[PDB]
């Protein structure tokens, strides 16, 4: 089956500004290509097919290019109703496949994060589940880490990560990491830290507490 | 055509067999349209 | 002219856009495009 | 303008199968072609097969051989897609996609179904519990601080809302997560001056249409 891998994966921009992905491909391609705008929560839209032509009712500032295996779609000036991923579809054989995913983001200075923890709530504890947060608001770099350190010790398997969708206004991104376990840990363990480590901070910051 | 086409007792597909049919007069109308036939088909002539 | 060509039009696994008539009423008058489809009538029980 | 549309969510059993289908609205119908694409969440576009919306042929994919299948009314000028023995993976966005128009068939998609929700689960219908989220004067940050209602152990996404849109600036509500139990949850946060901690009134505002409850918990520092 051909094999469809685009190089860039993630890119960054601003407004006004030109941008290029590239589409390669495992096997030869004779120009049979597609790229597809999908904003998030909606249906794609395509714009270019047989990787040159345009497709009506687009704005003119796409186009297409390439040809053999390496394939390029490039945009002249950056507006607003770019901000989205973009896939190549190859259709030179059977069962057609789609790309990776390439988004692009606006960029601007980085914007540090402000960390947040919260215990597990009492009620929670009539349940017989331990629940623990640790936020992060505000931070523009994605690609962050966060370990959890209970009772001096890191911990694995057990944490849930889920980040929130870059905001139009806000233009920055959110963060929370949730620690579940069972009672029976909960007192066993005295001491709960969960650690960040942000390009934008100068070191890694450790927010803590104990129970009570 | 009518008697083969209505004959009561047919033979197994081994034991297939003939009719050196000839000297006579064809119609293939009813045959064609006789609304039955869940699969004619043929090759090297148009069904028409 | 005509000139081979699959390494362009044969999509591997079978290309299937590309298409043309086999039945029509009328043998075709020179030079003419006669894109409609219907379906082919054969004697008796017409089908439209 | 061609449009298509098709049908709302759906939530099945493993083993079990479903139908989704999508009605087309075309100028012509100049042997349309109606061809079926799914999405897993977060992953690569797959696609399902082609339905030649002139006759009748049914062209499918390889890795949903001989268990999927899909046709097509043509009075009704929809078209019906079909499959079984689904398990947990299939949990997927299924689109609706076709309609070339100029010429009879491409194989680029480009009138798109505004997508088929389908969720593979074991688990039934059941409320969410919810928690608040208390912070401490230990963090007063330029004197504003965070706070939230945890929505843990729920399956069919929660509508939230703070003091039924009272407050609108800083809100956070973050997408759902899958559980090893099989079951979904969900934290919401928002941050305030904290000059206005002790003295104000928030409460949090869940919606689970599915279980038809509606949650409040006033937040106590």
């Amino acid at each position: 089956d051909i094999q469809m891998t685009q190089s860039p994966s993630t890119l960054s921009a601003s407004v006004g500004d030109r941008v290029t992905i590239t589409c390669r491909a495992s096997q030869s391609i004779s120009s049979w290509l597609a790229w597809y705008q999908q904003k998030p929560g909606k249906a794609p839209k395509l714009l270019i097919y047989d990787a040159s032509s345009l497709e009506s009712g687009v704005p003119s500032r796409f186009s297409g290019s390439g040809s053999g295996t390496e394939f390029t779609l490039t945009i002249s000036s950056l507006q607003p109703d770019d901000f989205a991923t973009y896939y190549c579809q190859q259709y030179n054989g059977y069962p057609w496949t789609f790309g990776q995913g390439t988004k692009v983001e606006i960029k601007r200075t980085v914007a540090a994060p402000s960390v947040f923890i919260f215990p597990p709530s009492d009620e929670q504890l009539k349940s017989g589940t331990a629940s623990v947060v640790c936020l992060l608001n505000n931070f523009y770099p994605r690609e962050a880490k966060v370990q959890w350190k209970v009772d001096n010790a890191l911990q694995s398997g057990n944490s849930q990560e889920s980040v929130t969708e870059q905001d139009s206004k806000d233009s920055t991104y959110s963060l929370s990491s949730t620690l579940t376990l069972s009672k029976a840990d909960y007192e066993k363990h005295k001491v709960y830290a969960c650690e960040v480590t942000h390009q934008g901070l100068s070191s890694p910051v450790t927010k803590s507490f104990n129970r009570g | 055509f009518g008697e083969v086409f209505n004959a009561t007792r047919f033979a197994s597909v081994y034991a297939w067999n003939r009719k050196r049919i000839s000297n006579c007069v064809a119609d293939y109308s009813v045959l064609y349209n006789s609304a039955s036939f869940s699969t004619f088909k043929c090759y090297g002539v148009s069904p028409t | 002219i005509a000139w081979n060509s699959n390494n362009l039009d044969s999509k591997v696994g079978g290309n299937y856009n590309y298409l043309y008539r086999l039945f029509r009423k009328s043998n075709l008058k020179p030079f003419e495009r006669d894109i409609s489809t219907e379906i082919y009538q054969a004697g008796s029980t017409p089908c439209n | 303008q061609v449009q298509l549309v098709q049908s709302g969510a759906e939530v099945k059993k493993p083993g079990a199968s479903v139908k989704v289908s999508c009605k087309a609205s075309g100028y012509t119908f100049t042997t349309y072609a109606m061809h079926w694409v799914r999405q897993a969440p977060g992953q690569r576009l797959e696609w399902m097969g082609w339905i030649n919306a002139g006759n009748g042929n049914t062209k499918y994919s390889q890795k949903f051989q001989g268990r999927v299948t899909i046709t097509r009314d043509t009075s009704a000028s929809t078209a019906y897609m079909e499959l079984s023995s689904l398990r947990s993976e299939d949990t997927a966005v299924y689109y609706c996609a076709g309609g070339g128009g100029r010429r009879l068939q491409f194989d680029y998609f480009d009138y798109w179904g505004q997508g088929t929700l389908v969720t593979v689960s074991s688990a039934s219908t059941k409320g969410p519990s919810v928690f608040p989220l208390a912070p401490s004067s230990k963090s007063t940050s330029g004197g504003t601080a965070a706070l939230g209602c945890l929505v843990k152990d729920y399956f069919p996404p929660v509508t939230v809302s703070w003091n039924s849109g009272a407050l609108t600036s800083g809100v956070h509500t973050f997408p759902a997560v899958l559980q090893s139990s099989g079951l979904y949850s969900l934290s919401s946060v928002v941050t305030v001056p904290s000059s206005s901690l002790g003295t104000q009134t928030y409460i949090c505002n869940v919606n689970h249409k599915p279980s038809n409850t509606k949650v409040d918990k006033k937040v106590e520092p």
